[PDB]
């Protein structure tokens, strides 16, 4: 019923990785004017997939998959876990009354409304759940070990290193929230929204390299633009 | 995927 010494083990494991990949508290409160506004979600962009493939490396497992499967994983899952490190900041390390001038900023720069829209529905969505710190970690685990990325050859390893990941998020749910049966359910309902990200990035980025913004190398390879 | 690689096996 309740979490394992291996489980706490392991999740603990999980939480030192996510931890050391964090972004500066002086880039947070501080998030301007127009060209330099491009600039800054350059920056944004780069330094979640940073973050991504330190955090990946550290997967238990990961470092035993085949590094053509590595790459694919990393490469499928970088806009999906983009997406969800940024709701874990959003509604857990910036208060409810300053997510709001956020969502102000970014519209009145460039970006389309198509893609803002549903990005800030997730956000409110994914920030009724009430998650913890451990719940975004894991869930940022289980979106990047997804064994049905394009490009996988052993789908059944990553499948492997996927279950029990899934195993401690669904005891977590439980342990702190019992009165809500379906949390666990509703974290997984909510994978279904993320995965529409995939979809809306690709469009924002065509519109990137004709409205002659810049791309640095590592969005370049990782998303092949 | 020179740069990928590089961030993938680096100590
Ligand atoms: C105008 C103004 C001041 O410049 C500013 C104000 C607020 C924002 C803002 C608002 C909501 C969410 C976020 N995101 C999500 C996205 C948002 C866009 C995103 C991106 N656009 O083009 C690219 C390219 C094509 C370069 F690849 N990628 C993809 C996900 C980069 C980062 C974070 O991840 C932020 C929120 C965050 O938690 C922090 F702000 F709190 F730090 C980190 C940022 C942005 C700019």
């Amino acid at each position: 019923m309740e979490l394992t010494p291996d489980q706490q083990t392991l999740l603990h494991f999980i939480m030192d990785s996510y931890n050391k990949q964090r972004m500066p508290q002086e880039i947070t409160n501080k998030i301007f004017s127009a060209e330099e506004n491009f600039l800054i979600l350059t920056e944004m962009a780069t330094n979640h997939v940073q973050v991504l493939v330190e955090f990946t490396k550290k997967l238990p497992g990961f470092q035993t998959l085949d590094h053509e499967d590595q790459i694919a994983l990393l490469k499928g899952s970088a806009v999906e876990a983009m997406f969800l490190r940024s709701a874990e900041i959003f509604n857990k390390k910036l208060p409810s009354g300053h997510s709001d001038l956020l969502e102000a900023r970014i519209r009145n720069s460039g970006i389309s409304d198509e893609y803002i829209t549903p990005m800030f529905s997730f956000y409110k969505s994914i920030g009724e759940l009430k998650m913890t710190q451990e719940e975004y970690a894991l869930l940022t685990a289980i979106v990047i070990l997804s064994p049905d990325r394009q490009y996988i050859k052993d789908r059944e390893a990553v499948e492997k290193l996927q279950e029990p990941l899934l195993d401690v998020l669904q005891k977590l749910c439980k342990i702190h929230q019992p009165e809500n049966p379906q949390h666990f359910a509703c974290l997984l309902g909510r994978l279904t929204e993320l995965r529409t990200f995939n979809h809306h990035h690709a469009e924002m980025l065509m519109s990137w390299r004709v409205n002659d913004h810049k791309f640095t190398p590592l969005l370049c390879e990782i998303w092949d633009v | 995927h020179q740069l990928l690689r590089y961030l993938l096996d680096k100590d």
